[PDB]
RNA sequence: CUGCCGAAGUUUCCGGAUAGCAGAAACUCAGAUCAGUUUUAUGAGUAUGUAAAAUGAGAGUUUCUAGUGGGCCAUUUUUGGUAAGCAGAACUGGCGAUGCGGGAUGAACCGAACGUGAGGUUAAGGUGCCGGAAUGUACGCUC
RNA sequence: GCAGAUCUUGGUGGAAGUAGC
RNA sequence: GCGAAACCACAGCCUGGGGAACGGGCCAGG
RNA sequence: GAAACGGAAGUGUUUUAUUGACUUGUCCAUGAAAUUCCAUGUGCGGAAUCGAAUCCAUUGCAUACGACUUUA
């Protein structure tokens, strides 16, 4: 069951490219004369849930390991038995003291890290 | 002009699943259709139109209508076979066929007997 | 260790069973046949013998420079060239272990790899090319025999201006 | 069939709408076309129809009379001219009346599909391009009318003199015995 | 020098389309010798590339190869319809693709 | 933000009570019923109606509870017409809440009604070029 | 929970180094 | 030298057609 | 090293004189491989230079200004 993704384009709100107050987060237009709500040709394209991915490859990174946050060395060993699942995700406000001390201890869990080069340095 | 057409002309067939085989008409049909038929036994008489073949210089004289056996005994008795064959109309379309039965091994050897033939260039000073 | 430590998805039995390839009737041994890929593109070789699913191929390589090689019966064309006689060489050393690429051992120590001191070169043994002098020995005078297939085997197949090969007959 | 980069095409009896979409085809296809003797085109109906037609055309732009520039606003008609793909299409086209140095030494090749004698029934009037444009603004008919001969007349002793050599080797095929020992092959 | 060349010339005509629809993911080639879909049985399954040079001299090299299989033919002409591992640019209208003799069935 | 359901756009009296359309709840009910359907034959006047056959679907409800109380394109039947067009009724459906292929382009014409994709095959339209597809086959008219 | 309210407050543009003094 | 304000959805060459202006914005052309 | 021909946009068609080679014309002897099944001078920025043009002595011949024409 390998990743598959239906779409990876985002979906960008109308006209967020012409104004700059208007943000791209994506707004289900409301406007009955407006021609994407109608969903005309060449319009840009609309959320709808068959663009939904497969429930077993949700959540997937393309690894095929889905992203689990870790805060402490007590969120890492939590993956012991999800190792060939789960990928360890060190949060952005864990210190470099912590982020060290989670890196070693996943490293003998097995367990994979996705950002485990942050914030530090190397010295062989 | 050299091709009419008339009852007795060897015409050749140029089109459907007949093409290449000789043919004689024995009768108009119409402006756009004749009745030819061959002493082959591959070549049942029929009725074909004139934009599937081509007119042949020959001419063999035949009665109107002939059946097909009396055709063929005037085919040999005019000897059309080796008559057409001697024209080299046929057999430039004889060494075309040839030709084209040529595999990847003969190609080699006429490539190889017309390079020796070409080698000859003997021009007098 | 040993006992499963996850869900152990283990692969329901597939009902699929090898079956041996069946090649088409014009590759028969001893026809002459045209590579059409590889560094050897173009070269005209003798089939010695099939194996399972390619063809033992080689050309005289005192004609060519064609050792003995396998080629995919995909990637060759069978040409309608008369047949070597190619019954009188055996052909039972010629196996997927004759052709296959040694195995990675590669006995070094932490102390050769760095500096590169290892120089490690597999060249073809003497036994390779004594097979292939007496697979040529028992080719050549067959080859001999028949004329202008000699040189035809030396030559390379090309295509040249107005050539259809929908149409060509090999 | 195949294609050449370079096409010379003889326009002579070529009828202007079947040529041009066979050109205005292969120049989206590709391939550079280059048309000679572009005032010996041909267009079905009499003399004073197409008259009356460019007549009201030059009521309408510039006015093109030349006869390539004729053929070549029936080209770019058939092309998207609008895109740049239609545009470097274009530029493959070369259409000059007669033959210049750099194509008379040339082989040209015809068109079967736009050729009048294959596609306009026997006894149908005609207006030829060049007779056409003659009376219309273009003036030099006459000179390029003139200098055909000189070009046809070295072209014709061109072929004499290969006729002539090429008659040799044609002498000397039967005469060497290996032509017929081997000629089996069809050749 | 006419020694190689064991394919067969080919232009890319375009994509499969409509009046007003493009479909890059499935190209118009048309096989120059072949002249209608009976003689378009013999090219499908063989292997189709693009062949272009770029600036850079990467991998060493200046050339790079874009591959394709012919599916099936298309219309009555003996064009073939082409696809390939990465769409063909809508640039190469017009240009020269080449048709190897592999994976042979001769 | 996504998902699901989903109108009416008008009878009747007369700003509403309505009804009707669309949902919720409380039910019972296949050994039973229901139907923009066709029938059998005779009743009445080919149509029309009838009780009981074919086909499809399980159906009947009771209560309350949001929104609407127009038009347009017109077709058809149709009345008056009146220089002639045109106007007046009903009927019929569609648009109105509907994107898509075609129609050179197109609000009402021909196809077709929509989750995200791969492959195949078509409809209406088309296959000289623009433009994907026969400068196809056969028989005729016209310059 | 904002894009609209000839929205409120603040900031800043093209007009424009123009009309002009 | 000093120095505005009104105004500002956005670009901006024409001929025809796009039925509800169609136009400037579509279609076919120059 | 060449001479002729080629004007329509000749820019190429020959004639060669030789000087060297491959000569597939043909017959032999060596070498091909573990790629052991497809993947394939030119440009810029600087200078020392040589000419030319403009400004320039200019001029009204031109003239809102540009820009133009003559002469140092």
């Amino acid at each position: 069951v390998n990743i598959i993704k239906k779409r990876t384009k985002p979906f960008k709100r109308h006209q967020s490219d012409r104004f700059k107050r208007v943000g791209e987060s994506w707004r289900k237009p409301r406007g009955i004369d407006s021609c994407v709500r109608r969903r005309f040709r060449g319009t840009i394209s609309m959320p709808k849930i068959g663009y939904g991915n497969n429930k077993k490859t949700r959540y997937c990174m393309p690894n095929g390991l889905k992203a689990f946050l870790v805060r402490n060395v007590s969120d890492v060993e939590l993956l012991l038995m999800h190792n060939k699942t789960y990928a360890a995700e060190i949060a952005g406000n864990v210190s470099a003291r912590k982020r060290v001390e989670i890196v070693e201890k996943a490293r003998a869990l097995g367990v994979k890290v996705t950002n485990a080069g942050a914030k530090v340095r190397s010295q062989e | 002009f050299k091709r009419y057409v008339e009852v007795g002309r060897v015409v050749l067939v140029t089109k459907g699943e007949y093409t290449g085989k000789l043919a004689v008409i024995v009768d108009i049909v119409d402006h756009k259709r004749a009745l030819i038929d061959s002493p082959c036994s591959e070549f049942p008489r029929q009725v074909i139109r004139y934009g599937s073949v081509v007119l042949t210089h020959i001419v063999m004289k035949l009665p109107r209508g002939a059946r097909s056996g009396i055709v063929a005994k005037k085919w040999k008795a005019q000897d059309v076979c080796n008559k057409w064959a001697s024209s080299a109309w046929a057999k430039k379309l004889e060494a075309k066929k040839v030709r084209s039965q040529l595999n990847d091994f003969d190609r080699f050897a006429v490539m190889r007997l017309k390079k020796q033939r070409r080698e000859q260039v003997n021009v007098a000073v | 260790k040993y006992y499963p430590a996850y869900r152990e998805n283990v692969p329901k039995k597939a009902r699929k069973a090898v079956r041996p390839t069946k090649l088409r009737a014009s590759l028969a041994p001893g026809t002459v046949c045209i590579l059409l890929a590889g560094r050897f593109r173009g070269k005209r070789v003798v089939v010695l013998s099939q194996l399972e699913d390619t063809l033992v191929v080689t050309g005289p390589y005192k004609v060519n420079g064609v050792p003995i090689r396998r080629v995919n019966h995909r990637y060759v064309i069978a040409t309608s060239a008369p047949k070597i006689d190619v019954s009188g060489v055996s052909v039972e050393k010629f196996t997927k272990a004759y052709f296959a690429k040694q195995k990675r051992s590669g006995p070094v120590k932490k102390d050769e790899a760095f500096f590169a001191e290892n120089a490690p070169k597999n060249a073809l043994p003497a036994e390779r090319i004594a097979d292939q002098k007496a697979v040529d020995a028992k080719l050549l005078p067959a080859i001999k025999a028949i004329p202008n297939m000699k040189e035809y085997l030396a030559a390379s197949f090309a295509l040249s201006n107005g050539d259809r090969p929908h149409l060509m007959k090999f | 069939s195949e294609f050449q980069k370079v096409v010379v095409i003889d326009a002579k009896g070529h009828l202007l709408g079947r040529l041009a979409s066979v050109v205005a085809k292969q120049l989206l296809g590709g391939q550079k076309v280059v048309v000679v003797r572009c005032e010996e085109l041909n267009i079905s109906g009499h003399f004073f129809r197409n008259k009356l037609k460019y007549l009201a055309y030059l009521r309408k732009a510039f006015h093109f009379r030349a006869p390539s520039r004729i053929f070549q606003k029936a080209v770019r008609g058939m092309l998207p001219h609008k895109t740049a793909r239609g545009q470097a299409a274009l530029e493959h086209l070369q259409a000059v009346e007669g033959i210049p140095p750099p194509f008379d030494k040339q082989k040209r090749v015809v068109v079967p599909a736009a050729l009048r004698v294959l596609r306009l029934k026997p006894g149908r009037k005609y207006c030829t391009v060049g007779r056409l444009s003659s009376e219309v603004g273009w003036k030099y008919n006459d000179i390029v009318a003139k200098l055909e001969e000189r070009r046809k007349v070295k072209s014709a002793a061109f072929y004499q003199a290969k006729l002539a050599k090429q008659k040799k080797i044609a002498s000397a095929k039967e005469a060497s015995p290996v032509n017929q020992k081997l000629s089996q092959f069809g050749y | 020098a006419q020694g190689h060349r064991l394919y067969v010339k080919a232009k890319h005509l375009s994509f499969q389309r409509s009046k007003h629809v493009i479909h890059p993911g499935t190209s118009i080639v048309k096989i120059e010798g072949c002249d209608s879909k009976e003689e378009a049985q013999f090219y499908l399954g063989k292997r189709v590339c693009y062949v272009y040079k770029s600036s850079k001299a990467v991998r060493g090299s200046k050339i790079r190869v874009i591959w394709g299989t012919i599916a099936r033919p298309h219309g009555n002409s003996g064009a073939v319809r082409a696809r390939f591992v990465h769409n063909l640019p809508a640039k190469t209208f017009g240009s020269s693709l080449r048709v190897m003799l592999y994976p042979s069935n001769i």
